[PDB]
């Protein structure tokens, strides 16, 4: 079973992303808080793989507890919300160096979440209230190259847009 | 009446959160009971087969730690939850107080998480032994789980994750609890409390890691004299390269201040042992800038102080390059004393 660990700031929507992916439908009105360690049967490139997904929601503020999830990881998804520049910055400041410290050889995919909101008018105006703007694709590709990520991928847990490709690319980044 | 829809939405969601807290508590207790049943009960029912396959009692002890104490606590916690949410979860129910009641019982996690690093690393070694991997997998199978599922490592990881889940569940529950709602202050209290529980686990593991650093430091020092660092100390407070002036020979030496101890070494195993002072049989006299007396070999002392090893009648001088490095060291030693004196 491939080990895919999801790392990133709270309010990236890690739990939401994983739930939406694994259950094939955005949960809707209520987004669950808990995602148990999951093992799915995924079909990638005509071959069946066994994808084990591990969520880290809650451990974001507890630095000595986090590393316990890292041993034996096959691929990390470092996540940031495309409508939260802070969480983007923390790709550089907090998550990449930590993941690289405990796992220097394990592949890293930079995943931008909440794609559905990057051009959502209300969100953009609200961001502009605090002199901020959503992360654009080139910015994120730059970030991905900087930390030497195997890939940069955007997606939306709501619309499922580009969601399948994230975990397919994880599986592909492990097998090869 | 649009607000009539909004308040009802808040409660609809609050109910969702309560149901999640309860259901996932049930799942978690279920998991703990699996770990107990498939492994521990099985190993105890036949301890001889366990041993003759490769699992010593020390191994099981390090592997599963105090998972059963955690289980006990969650049987009680869950019972309390079910009682609080009777006959089913409903919006007006108040869960804050339950958490608050158990805020102190959760300390059992501190032992467990601190141990987990040691556990999984050991597990990596145990999976190298063929018959032991065989055994652990058999335990997984008889427990109703498969080999194409999450491996044992994840179940062993699950409590860390779970204890870290409560502040989230409570933040969301608080988000769905109106100001006038009776549960409100108790929920916010529960949030702060569980956050403190988690932080406490974190710090416990941190300061236990400092010990690993004491052992590793002692290993890197050649020709160690006296008792072990992990025997008499808890953490390194300060290290740096200073100028040491004995009676008749001057060299630069690397200093290490621990709680209860002061060590100095010769930089090259990165270091070579040169000396140790117990800090209560130590005295610090200040030297004023431009002083040149017997101990300093008649050298001009600036940014310097005298260290009296009273247990050996020995004085010597320490000098730091910059004016501030001095203050850093002096306050470090004053800190060490105040804390050691306070501990009594």
């Amino acid at each position: 079973a491939i080990k895919c660990v999801v790392v990133g700031d709270g309010a990236v929507g890690k739990t939401c992303l994983l739930i939406s992916y694994t259950t094939n439908a955005f949960p809707g009105e209520y987004i669950p808080t808990v995602f148990d360690n999951y093992s799915a049967n995924v079909m990638v490139d005509g071959k069946p793989v066994n994808l084990g997904l591990w969520d880290t929601a809650g451990q974001e503020d507890y630095d000595r507890l986090r590393p316990l999830s890292y041993p034996q990881t096959d691929v990390f998804l470092i996540c940031f919300s495309l409508v939260s520049p802070a969480s983007f910055e923390n790709v550089r400041a907090k998550w990449y160096p930590e993941v690289r410290h405990h796992c220097p050889n394990t592949p890293i995919i930079l995943v931008g979440t909440k794609l559905d909101l990057r051009d959502d008018k209300d969100t953009i105006e609200k961001l502009k209230e605090k002199k901020l703007t959503p992360i654009t694709y080139p910015q994120g590709l730059a970030m991905a190259k900087e930390i030497g990520a195997v890939k940069y991928l955007e997606c939306s847990a709501l619309t499922q847009r580009g969601l399948k490709t994230v975990f397919d690319e994880a599986i592909r980044a492990v097998l090869c | 009446f649009a607000a009539a829809r909004e308040s009802e939405r808040q409660l609809r969601l609050r109910l969702c959160v309560l149901n999640e807290i309860l259901g996932t508590e049930r799942d978690y207790v279920g998991t703990l009971r699996f770990l107990q049943s498939a492994f521990l009960h099985r190993i105890r029912q036949n301890v001889a087969d366990s041993v003759e396959k490769g699992l010593t009692e020390e191994n099981v002890k390090v592997l599963f730690s105090n998972i059963e104490d955690i289980l006990e606590v969650h049987k009680d916690f869950l019972a309390a939850l079910e009682y609080c949410l009777h006959p089913e979860p409903q919006s007006q129910h108040e869960l804050g107080n339950v958490f608050l009641k158990f805020k102190d019982k959760f300390c059992v996690y501190e032992e467990y998480c601190s141990n987990h690093e040691k556990a999984l690393r050991l597990l990596v070694e145990l999976n190298k032994i063929p018959t032991v991997r065989a055994f652990l997998l058999s335990c997984m199978l008889l427990g109703g789980r498969k080999t194409t599922d999450i491996p044992l490592e994840g179940y062993l990881l699950s409590p860390i994750q779970r204890i870290c889940k409560y502040p989230l569940l409570l933040k969301e529950l608080a988000k769905r609890t109106p100001g006038k709602h009776p549960d409100h202050p108790a929920v916010q209290s529960a949030l702060q409390a569980m956050k403190t529980v988690c932080s406490n686990i974190n710090e416990t593991k941190r300061q236990m890691e400092k010990l690993e650093a004491l052992e590793q430091l002692q290993s890197h020092i050649e020709g160690w004299e006296g008792s072990n660092l992990t025997d008499i100390c808890t953490q390194l407070l300060l290290q740096g390269t200073l100028l040491k002036i004995s009676a008749g020979n001057i060299q630069e030496r690397a200093f290490f201040l621990f709680d209860n101890l002061l060590v100095y070494c010769k930089r090259k195993s990165l270091y070579i042992f040169r000396g140790r002072i117990n800090t209560e049989v130590m005295e610090v006299e200040n030297v004023e800038d431009g002083t040149a007396d017997y101990h300093s070999n008649g050298y001009t002392v600036t940014n310097g102080w005298k260290i009296h090893n009273t247990a050996k009648n020995k004085w010597f001088v320490c000098m730091a390059k910059t004016a501030e490095e001095k203050q850093k060291w002096l306050d470090a030693i004053i800190r060490e004393r105040e804390q050691r004196e306070s501990l009594k």
